[PDB]
C-alpha cells in the first residue's frame, strides 16, 4: 500500500483516463454553459432546500467537490486564469477538454511522445497568436485624439504623487514612452536612470540606452560602427574564493608560471572573440589588464559590469542574444549600433549609444535633489506607464463569431503543412479543438454545427478571411458588417492557458493525488 | 448528411424533470375553479389541512424534486403581482411542458423551444390588449362593480356593497397617475374581535395593532402629540451581571424605591426634552416595557404609551410616519419624530383599537391602514384575505387599464388569433406556435372537466361561437354552460393573463435550460 | 507474542517476490526520469506544497509495507545528504541489477555469487571509466568556469529558472565555493542556508554570505542600517546565552512587596539592572544585541535612546552560525563581553523587500565565511519552493564538480562506454562469474534505453545505434538526446557529469543490490 492518509498514486491506464476523461467530466460541466445562449445547471446540497441555479463557470466548478485528482489541476488553471482577468474561464476549460479529447487519439491509434505534442502546440499556438495579430482590429480609431486623450489621463494619474510639480513635462515624458515603442509595451523597454544634484523638471527622454558605468581606461570615448557581442565569463581570477588551495612548486616563480599558463588560456577564448569581427565586446565579470591589453591591439572595447538586466535590454535594442558561450565561430545573433558615445550628466560619466540596429525603446533619465524623489517617482511612473498600456493592449480586439477561432485554424493547418514526421498529428490536432470552439457555441443556440463550422471552414480557406458565424440568422456573414469583435487580451489569455493546462496534463503518465488539507 | 454528434445525453434528464413536473401539474390541475378537486396534505407532524387554493397544496408538498419547486416560485409571483390564478398559471406551465416532449421527440433543440415562447408571450399580450375592454381609474363605476361580484365568492356579501367603494377609495389616493405598481404592503389590515362588518374606517394617517396601557395612570388619549419609535426599553436599573432585590432592613425599602423611580425619572426626562408625548415601544418578551413607576411620571407628564408595537410594524410604522427606529435613549431626538394631530383609543367591545390622523408630513405619502371589525374570529380572518383580492385586482388595472371577461375568453382568442399566424412564419418556429396554441386550449378544457360539462363539448360550442361574437364567448359556473360572461358580471383583469403567460414562458424557459443535476456540498 | 497476522517467507518464494517489489516502485520512476519526465504533484504532512519530479523528494514520501523498497527509502536517505540528485538513477540501476540477478537463479547460481559477481564487475567498470575520463583543471581554465554555469543550466532547464537562469548560475557556484576550501574539497548542506518568502520575483533574489535572522530590528524607531562608525573594526555584534532581565537567585525565585515603598525601589532596581547590563554593551562596542529571548518594552526604550537596535528569539543552532561567519565568540555571562569575543562582520542593514511586511536585516562579510544563506524570491509561494530547491540541485551538482575535477559526459554516453568495456572483458573472465559480468554489461543498458523511451526514440534502436559509433568510428561519448538538439554527440553540446558523482551512484546500487540478495527473509509482526 503505497502513499497513505488518503494520498495514492492512480494506475498508468486509469491516470491516462482520469486526466482525459476524467478532466473532460470536469470540462462537460462548463461546456453547455458556454456562450450567452448556453444551459444552466443544478447544484445541490445535503439539504436539498439550499440549492441553486447558475450559469457562472467559475461557481459550478469550485462548489462542486472534486475527487478526481486530476480535476484539482483545472481547479488550479481557473486560478491562474481568473488572476489575468475575470472572464472567460468557462472558455478556457472548455478549450482544454478539447485538446486533451483529441489527445486521446494522440496517443493510443497514434503513438506520438507526449512531450512532442506539447512541443507541436507550442509551435502551434505561436502560429495562432501570429494569426490573431494579423487579423487584429482596434477601437483606437481616431488616432489623432486618441494620442491627446493619453496626456490627460498620465496627467490624472500624476494626482498625489510628488510628480504633480509640473504635469504638462511628466505627462508628455509617459506618453511619448508608450507610443513611440511601436511594439511591446512592457518595463523591458525602458530604461530608468536615477541621478542627484538637479530638479525634477529638468528630466529629458532619450533612445539612446544610457547606462551608468563606463568602459576602457586609455580607449577613445567614441566608437563609429559597433559591433557588439554579449557574453558572461570571468578572465580576471576566477575561483573568486582562493583560500584553502594547495600549490605545490619547487619556487614562487613557479607558482606564476601556472598563472602565465592560465593567461596563455587566455588567448585561447581572446582568438575566439577576434574571430567574430567585433570591435565592442559586453561582459557581466571584470577582465583582468593583460587580456585587455590585447584587446587595444585588436581594438575591442569591454563594457563591464552590466548585470543581467541591462544586458538582456541591451540585447533588445540592438537585436543581440544573452548566450554566455561560443558554440562555434560565425554563428550567433549580433548586435550593433552606428555610434557610442561617453556623456556627462550629474558629475558622473554616462554612456550615450545612437543608431541601433532596429531599435525601437526609450530611456527616461529622472534627475531628483534627493534619493526620495527618485524612488518614489519610478514607482509613480511605472503605474502611469500601466495605465497608458492598458489601453493599448485593452479596446484591441477582433473579429468574433467564430471567426478568430477559424482563423487561426488556417494558420495552424499552415504550420501542419510543413512539419517533421512525428508531429503531424498533434499539430492538426489542436486546429480541430479551434474548430470546436465555434461548434459548441453553435450547439447551445440550437443550429446544426457541422453545417456552419465545415462552410466557415471553406469559406475562409480560398479568399474572405473576415467571414464569421451569425447565430442570429443562422448563417455565414461578414463579422466586419454585423460589428461583431472579440477583445484580442482574452484570446491571447485562453491560448495561453490553455498550453499551460496541457503542459502540465499532457506529461502525465501517472496521478499523485493531492493529500488532504 | 453530416450533422451534430451530440454525445452527451442531456435529454434523459430534461425529459425526467418535464415528466416529473407535468404529474404536479396534472395534480393541481383538478383544483382548478371553485369546483376544482380539493387535495389533501399530511404534514410530517400528523397535521392534515384540505383546500384548493395552488400556492397553499405547493407549499405544503414538500416537494423534493427542484424543477417542481420553481412552481411555488412562480406561484409567489403570481400571488405578488397578479394576485389571483396561482392554480392557472401552473396548469399553462404543465401544458407548455406536455407540448414540449412532443418537440423533443421531432428533434428540435430546447433553445428554439424556449426562444419560441418568449416571442409567442409578448405578441400574446398585444393580442389581448387590442381585444380587451378599455377602463380607467378615473370611472368609479366599473372600480366598484368588479370588487363587489369579486366578493360573492366570500363569506360577505350584504356588506360587500360599502366594502367595495372602500378599496376603490384607498386604490385612487395611492396609484396616482404614473406611479404604476403601488406596493399593497403599504396598505395594513388590522382584525380585532369584537364589532360588526358594516363598521370600517378609513383613517389615511396609520392605524396601529395594540391597545393602550390597562394600568393605573393610563391617558389612553392625547391631542397634539409626537410620535416616535423607540427600540428600547423603560425598566428599572439592570445591569448585565445578576440582580437581586433583598430588603432586610426597613429603610432599604425607601433607598431602592427612590433609586428606582430616580433611574426611570432620568429616561421620562430626556423624552420631555423632546416633547414626545406618544411612546411606542418594540415588542419584547425578555424585560417588560414601561414600568409602573414610570406609568405614573408619564401620566404627569402627559405622554401616551403603546407598547407591545410587532417587529413586522416596526417597518410599516417607519415608513408611513416618516419617522426612524431609535435603537437607545441617546440616538432619540426631535428631528426622528413625527407630528400626529390627534391620538386615542377608540372604545370598541373587546377591540380599543387606537388610531392616528394627522400625520403632518411631507417626505411621507398616502399611507393606508384599515380596520376590520366582526364578531366570529372566521369574519375578521377571511375579510382580511378578501379584501386582498379585491386590492389585487384593483391594482392590475393600475398597472395595465383594461379587463378581460373571464371563462376561457381570454385563451380561446389568442389561439384563434395564433392559428392564422402561423401559417405566416417559417422554419422550425412555425410549428410552435400551432403547438403554443395547443397548449392554451388546456386552461378552457378544465374549466369544463372541473363543471361536470362534457370537456369537448363546451370547448367547440366556444369556438363556434367564436366567429359571431370576439370576447363576450366563455365558460359559466352559475349558467352551467355557454353563455355571455359579461353580462354574468364576470370579470378579470388583463394583468392575470399577461403574468400567467408571461411568468410560465419563463418558467418553462428556465426548465429546459438545466440539462443536468449534480450533488454540491 | 503476536502470532496471528505474521507473514514468513522462505527461499523459494521470497527470491521471486523480492524482484517484484523492487519493479513496482522502478516503473513509477521511470516516468520521472530525465528532464522530459513528469512533475509530480507532492504535500507535505506539515503543510507544504509543491510540484516536482526529483526522486529523493518523490521517494521520501513513499510510504509503503513492501519491504524491499524501504531499502530504497534508506539508501536515498543517505544519498541525499551525498548527492541527491541520483536518486532517480541508483534505484533503476539497482533494480536493473535485480532483473538480471533473477535470470542468474533461474540458471542455478546462488545469490550470494551474483553479490561477488557485481562487485567485480562494478570495480572492473569504474576503471575502464577512468581511462575514458576527461579533466577540467587542467584542460581549459575559462571553460571551468563556463562548465559550472552550463551544468546548472541542465537541472534549471526544467523549471521556470530557464528565463532568468543566468544569475541563479553564478549564485550556485558562489555559494559552494564560499563554503568549501580548493584542496579539502568539503562541502556540507548544513552550512548553505535554503531559504525564501513570498513576493517579488526570482530575479531579484541576492546571494547573501551571512545569517539573516528574520528580524525587523525590534522597534520600529531603531535605524534600519547599523555604519562602521568611523573606520572602526567591522562591525561588532553581541551573542548573549541569557536572556535580557534583573537576574534572580535559583534558591527562592519569590519576591515579596510590603507596601508601595518596596515596589517602587524594585521597580528602580530592575530598570537599575537595565542599565547595568547595557552600559556592558557600550564597553565592548557592540553595535546591536543579539539574545535568544525576548525583550520588555522598558529594555526598547533604554536601547532607542543609545541607537542600539536589538534582536530576538534567535535558536541555538543559529546562535552558532554567527560567530562562525562574523569570527566571534559565545559569551555565557553578561560581564564577560569585550571586543575580541564580538563578531565582526562587514555591515548590518535592513533592507525591505518587494511588498513583504516581513523586513528582515541581512549580515555579509566581505571575507569568505563558512556559512552562506541563499535567499530567493518569488511572486507565489509554490513558485518560491519550485525555484528554491532548484537552485539546491544546482548547488549539488556543482559540489561534485568541485570534488573532482575529472567529468565524464552524460546524456547515455556513460553506461554505454562502462557497458562495452565490461562487455568485452566479460568474455576473458571466464568460470560462473562470466555470466554475471555478462548480466551486469545488460544491466547498464537499462539506463540510456530508459532515456530513451521518455525521449521519444526507439530504446533498442538508438542503443544499438551508440556501440556502432563508439566503436567501427572511434571510441568517444555519444548518448541519447535528452533536450532538443538538432543531431547526436552531446560531448559536442559539453554535457559533462562528475565522475565522483556517476562513481557515487554505482558503488550505492551494487552496495544496495547485494544487501537485497542478503535478506532471504522477511518477518513482520501483527497490530496487537
Amino acid at each position: 500500500q503505497i502513499f497513505g492518509d488518503q494520498v495514492t498514486e492512480e494506475r498508468a491506464e486509469n491516470a491516462r483516463l482520469s486526466a482525459f476523461v476524467g478532466a473532460i467530466a470536469v470540462g462537460d460541466l462548463v461546456k453547455s454553459t458556454l456562450g450567452p445562449k448556453g444551459m444552466d445547471k443544478l447544484l445541490q446540497s445535503a439539504s436539498s432546500n439550499t440549492c441553486m441555479v447558475t450559469n457562472d463557470g467559475a461557481t459550478i466548478l469550485k462548489s462542486i467537490p472534486l475527487d478526481n485528482p486530476a480535476a484539482k489541476v483545472l481547479v488550479n488553471i481557473s486560478k491562474v486564469q481568473d488572476d489575468e482577468v475575470g472572464d472567460g474561464t468557462t472558455s478556457v476549460t472548455v478549450l482544454s477538454a478539447e485538446l486533451l479529447r483529441e489527445a486521446e487519439k494522440l496517443i493510443d491509434q497514434s503513438k506520438i511522445h507526449p512531450q512532442t505534442i506539447i512541443e507541436g502546440y507550442r509551435l502551434a499556438s505561436a502560429a495562432a497568436l501570429d494569426a490573431l495579430t494579423k487579423a487584429a482590429v482596434d477601437n483606437s480609431h481616431d488616432k489623432t485624439m486618441f494620442r491627446e486623450d493619453l496626456i490627460h489621463i498620465a496627467k490624472t494619474t500624476l494626482s498625489s504623487k510628488i510628480l504633480s510639480q509640473d504635469k504638462d513635462h511628466f505627462a508628455e515624458l509617459a506618453t511619448n514612452a508608450i507610443l513611440r515603442l511601436k511594439g511591446s509595451t512592457n518595463l523591458e523597454h525602458i530604461q530608468i536612470i536615477k541621478i542627484l544634484g538637479g530638479k525634477l523638471s529638468d528630466s529629458f527622454l532619450d533612445e539612446g540606452f544610457i547606462l551608468a558605468k563606463k568602459f576602457g581606461n586609455n580607449q577613445p570615448k567614441r566608437i563609429e560602427n559597433a559591433k557588439i557581442l554579449i557574453a558572461n565569463t570571468t578572465l580576471d581570477t576566477d575561483k573568486v574564493k582562493i583560500f584553502g588551495t594547495k600549490f605545490k612548486v619547487d619556487s614562487t616563480a613557479k607558482l606564476a608560471q601556472l598563472e602565465k599558463a592560465e593567461r596563455e588560456k587566455m588567448k585561447n577564448k581572446i582568438a575566439k572573440i577576434s574571430k567574430f569581427g567585433i570591435n565592442t565586446f559586453i561582459n557581466r565579470q571584470l577582465i583582468y589588464d593583460y587580456p585587455e591589453q590585447l584587446f587595444t591591439d585588436l581594438g575591442i572595447n569591454s563594457i563591464e559590469h552590466a548585470d543581467f538586466e541591462g544586458v538582456e535590454r541591451l540585447a533588445l535594442v540592438t537585436g543581440g542574444e544573452v548566450v554566455s558561450t561560443f558554440d562555434e565561430p560565425s554563428k550567433c545573433k549580433l548586435g550593433e549600433c552606428d555610434v557610442i558615445e561617453e556623456i556627462m550628466l550629474g558629475e558622473q560619466p554616462f554612456l550615450k549609444f545612437s543608431g541601433c540596429k532596429a531599435g525601437e525603446a526609450c530611456t527616461i533619465v529622472l534627475r531628483g535633489a534627493t534619493d526620495q524623489t527618485l524612488d518614489e517617482a519610478e514607482r509613480s511612473l511605472h503605474d502611469a506607464l500601466s495605465v497608458l498600456s492598458q489601453t493599448t493592449k485593452e479596446t484591441r480586439t477582433v473579429l468574433g463569431g467564430g471567426c478568430a477561432e477559424m482563423v487561426m485554424s488556417k494558420a495552424v493547418d499552415t504550420e501542419a503543412q510543413n512539419i517533421d514526421g512525428k508531429k503531424s498529428l498533434a499539430v492538426e490536432a489542436f486546429a480541430r479543438a479551434l474548430r470546436q470552439l465555434p461548434t459548441i457555441l453553435a450547439d447551445n443556440a440550437g443550429f446544426d454545427s457541422s453545417e456552419l463550422v465545415s462552410k466557415l471552414r471553406s469559406s475562409i480557406y480560398n479568399g474572405i478571411s473576415t467571414s464569421g458565424l451569425d447565430l442570429n440568422n443562422g448563417t455565414i456573414a461578414d463579422m466586419r458588417q454585423l460589428g461583431i469583435v472579440e477583445s484580442y487580451k482574452l484570446k491571447r489569455a485562453v491560448v495561453s492557458s490553455a498550453s499551460e493546462a496541457a503542459e502540465v496534463l499532457l506529461r502525465v503518465d501517472n496521478i499523485i493525488r493531492a493529500r488532504p488539507r | 448528411n453530416a450533422t451534430f454528434k451530440n454525445k452527451e445525453k442531456p435529454q434523459e434528464v430534461r425529459k425526467a424533470n418535464i415528466i416529473a413536473a407535468r404529474s404536479v401539474a396534472d395534480a393541481i390541475r383538478t383544483s382548478l375553479g371553485p369546483k376544482g378537486m380539493d387535495k389533501m396534505i399530511k404534514t410530517s407532524r400528523g397535521e392534515i389541512i384540505i383546500s384548493n387554493d395552488g400556492h397553499t397544496i405547493l407549499k405544503q408538498m414538500a416537494i423534493l424534486h427542484p424543477v417542481a419547486r420553481m412552481l411555488v416560485e412562480v406561484s409567489a409571483a403570481q400571488d405578488s403581482e397578479a394576485g389571483d390564478g396561482t392554480t392557472s398559471v401552473v396548469i399553462l406551465t404543465g401544458a407548455l411542458l406536455g407540448a414540449a416532449e412532443r418537440l423533443l421527440n421531432k428533434g428540435i433543440h430546447p433553445t428554439i423551444i424556449a426562444d419560441s415562447f418568449q416571442s409567442a408571450a409578448k405578441r400574446s399580450v398585444d393580442i389581448l390588449l387590442e381585444m380587451c375592454h378599455k377602463v380607467s381609474l378615473s370611472d368609479r363605476e366599473q372600480l366598484v362593480r368588479a370588487a363587489s361580484t369579486s366578493l360573492s365568492s366570500k363569506i360577505v356579501s350584504q356588506y360587500s356593497s360599502f366594502l367595495a367603494p372602500l378599496a376603490v377609495d384607498s386604490v385612487l389616493k395611492i396609484s396616482d397617475e404614473n406611479s404604476k405598481n403601488v406596493d399593497l404592503n403599504d396598505i395594513r389590515l388590522v382584525k380585532k374581535v369584537g364589532g360588526t362588518i358594516d363598521d370600517t374606517e378609513m383613517i389615511d394617517g396609520v392605524v396601529l395593532t395594540q391597545t393602550a396601557i390597562k394600568s393605573a395612570g393610563g391617558p389612553t388619549r392625547k391631542e397634539k402629540a409626537k410620535i416616535g419609535l423607540i427600540q428600547f426599553q423603560i425598566s428599572p436599573p439592570k445591569p448585565d451581571t445578576e440582580n437581586n432585590i433583598i430588603v432586610n432592613d426597613y429603610r432599604q425599602m425607601d433607598k431602592i424605591l427612590k433609586e428606582e423611580r430616580a433611574y426611570l425619572l432620568n429616561i421620562c426626562k430626556k423624552i420631555k426634552k423632546a416633547k414626545c408625548n406618544v411612546l411606542l415601544i418594540q415588542k419584547s418578551i425578555l424585560r417588560d416595557a414601561v414600568n409602573d413607576l414610570a406609568l405614573h411620571f408619564l401620566s404627569k407628564l402627559n405622554i401616551m404609551v403603546v407598547k407591545d408595537i410587532e417587529r413586522e410594524e416596526i417597518e410599516f410604522l417607519s415608513k408611513g410616519l416618516g419617522c426612524k427606529p431609535i435603537a437607545d435613549i441617546e440616538l432619540f431626538t426631535e428631528d426622528r419624530l413625527g407630528s400626529a394631530d390627534l391620538v386615542e383609543e377608540i372604545d370598541s367591545d373587546g377591540s380599543k383599537i387606537v388610531r392616528v390622523t394627522g400625520i403632518r408630513n411631507n417626505n411621507a405619502r398616502p399611507t393606508v391602514s384599515v380596520v376590520i371589525r366582526g364578531a366570529n374570529n372566521m369574519i375578521i380572518d377571511e375579510t382580511e384575505r378578501s379584501l386582498h383580492d379585491a386590492l389585487c385586482v384593483i391594482r392590475c388595472l393600475v398597472k395595465e387599464r383594461g379587463l378581460i371577461a373571464g371563462g376561457g375568453a381570454p385563451e380561446i382568442e389568442i389561439s384563434r388569433r395564433l392559428s392564422k399566424e402561423a401559417r405566416s412564419m417559417e422554419g422550425v418556429q412555425a410549428f410552435i406556435w400551432q403547438e403554443f396554441a395547443s397548449a392554451l386550449e388546456v386552461i378552457p378544457t378544465t374549466l369544463a372537466e372541473n363543471a361536470g360539462l362534457n370537456s369537448i363539448k363546451v370547448v367547440t360550442e366556444l369556438r363556434s361561437k367564436h366567429e359571431n361574437g370576439e370576447l363576450n364567448d366563455g365558460i359559466s359556473v352559475r349558467r352551467s354552460g355557454t353563455t355571455n360572461t359579461y353580462e354574468e358580471h364576470i370579470l378579470q383583469p388583463v394583468l392575470v393573463s399577461t403574468s400567467a403567460i408571461t411568468l410560465a414562458s419563463e418558467c418553462v424557459k428556465s426548465i429546459l435550460r438545466i440539462d443536468d443535476i449534480a450533488f454540491s456540498r | 507474542k503476536d502470532q496471528g497476522n505474521k507473514k514468513r517467507q522462505h527461499g523459494l518464494e521470497a527470491k521471486k517476490s523480492h524482484i517484484l517489489a523492487a519493479r513496482s516502485v522502478a516503473s513509477i520512476i521511470k516516468t520521472s526520469l530525465g528532464p522530459r519526465g513528469l512533475d509530480k504533484i507532492l504535500i507535505s504532512p506539515d503543510g507544504e506544497i509543491t510540484i516536482t519530479n526529483d526522486g529523493a523528494t518523490i521517494l521520501s514520501q513513499m510510504e509503503l509495507d513492501n519491504e524491499i523498497a524501504k531499502l530504497l527509502v534508506q539508501l536515498s536517505k543517505s544519498q541525499d545528504d551525498e548527492i541527491g540528485d541520483g536518486t532517480t538513477g541508483v534505484v533503476v540501476l539497482a533494480s536493473a541489477l535485480l532483473d538480471q540477478a533473477l535470470e542468474l537463479i533461474q540458471k542455478g547460481i546462488h545469490p550470494i555469487k551474483i553479490a561477488n559477481g557485481f562487485d567485480e564487475a562494478a570495480k572492473l567498470a569504474i576503471s575502464k571509466l577512468e581511462e575514458t575520463c576527461d579533466d577540467i583543471s587542467a584542460s581549459n581554465d575559462e571553460l571551468f568556469r563556463d562548465f559550472l554555469l552550463r551544468a546548472a543550466k541542465t537541472s534549471l532547464g526544467s523549471k521556470i529558472v530557464s528565463k532568468d537562469h543566468d544569475r541563479f548560475a553564478e549564485m550556485a557556484v558562489e555559494a559552494v565555493i564560499n563554503v568549501m576550501d580548493k584542496d579539502r574539497k568539503d562541502v556540507d548542506f548544513d552550512l548553505i542556508k535554503m531559504q525564501g518568502r513570498v513576493g517579488g520575483s526570482i530575479s531579484d533574489s541576492k546571494l547573501i554570505n551571512g545569517v539573516i535572522l528574520d528580524k525587523d530590528f525590534s522597534h520600529p524607531q531603531m535605524p534600519k542600517c547599523v555604519l562602521p562608525k568611523e573606520g572602526s573594526d567591522g562591525v561588532k555584534l553581541a551573542i548573549l546565552t541569557c536572556p535580557f532581565e534583573p537576574p534572580k537567585p535559583k534558591t527562592k525565585h519569590k519576591l515579596d512587596i510590603s507596601s508601595v515603598e518596596e515596589y517602587q525601589k524594585l521597580q528602580t532596581y530592575e530598570q537599575d539592572k537595565f542599565k547595568e547590563m547595557i552600559d556592558d554593551v557600550k564597553k565592548a562596542g557592540a553595535d546591536v544585541v543579539i539574545c535568544q529571548w525576548g525583550f520588555d518594552d522598558e529594555a526598547n526604550h533604554l536601547l532607542l535612546q543609545n541607537d542600539l537596535p536589538a534582536v530576538r528569539w534567535v535558536g541555538g543552532q543559529e546562535l552558532e552560525h554567527i560567530a562562525i561567519s562574523t569570527n566571534g565568540r559565545i559569551v555565557p555571562r553578561f560581564q564577560d563581553l569585550s571586543k575580541d569575543k564580538l563578531g565582526t562582520c562587514s555591515r548590518i542593514y535592513e533592507q525591505e523587500f518587494g511588498t513583504t511586511k516581513d523586513r528582515m536585516l541581512i549580515i555579509e562579510q566581505s571575507k569568505e565565511t563558512k556559512t552562506v544563506t541563499c535567499f530567493v524570491r518569488g511572486s507565489n509561494k509554490m513558485i518560491v519552493d519550485e525555484a528554491e530547491r532548484a537552485l539546491h540541485d544546482s548547488l549539488c551538482v556543482v559540489r561534485n564538480l568541485v570534488k573532482d575535477s575529472r567529468v565524464v559526459y552524460g546524456g547515455g554516453a556513460a553506461e554505454v562506454t562502462m557497458s562495452l568495456a565490461v562487455s568485452e572483458e566479460a568474455d576473458k573472465q571466464r568460470g560462473i562469474d562470466q555470466y554475471a559480468f555478462r548480466g551486469f554489461a545488460q544491466a547498464l543498458d537499462t539506463i540510456p534505453m530508459t532515456l530513451a523511451e521518455n525521449s521519444g526514440l526507439d530504446p533498442i534502436g538508438t542503443l544499438s545505434t551508440l556501440k556502432s559509433k563508439q566503436l567501427k568510428e572511434k571510441i568517444s561519448n555519444i548518448g541519447v538526446d535528452c533536450l532538443g538538439y538538432g543531431s547526436n554527440d552531446m560531448k559536442e553540446l559539453f554535457v559533462v557529469d562528475p565522475f565522483i558523482g556517476k562513481k557515487q551512484q554505482i558503488l550505492l546500487a551494487t552496495q544496495l543490490c547485494r544487501m537485497i540478495l542478503k535478506i532471504d527473509n522477511v518477518i513482520i509482526s501483527g497490530k496487537d
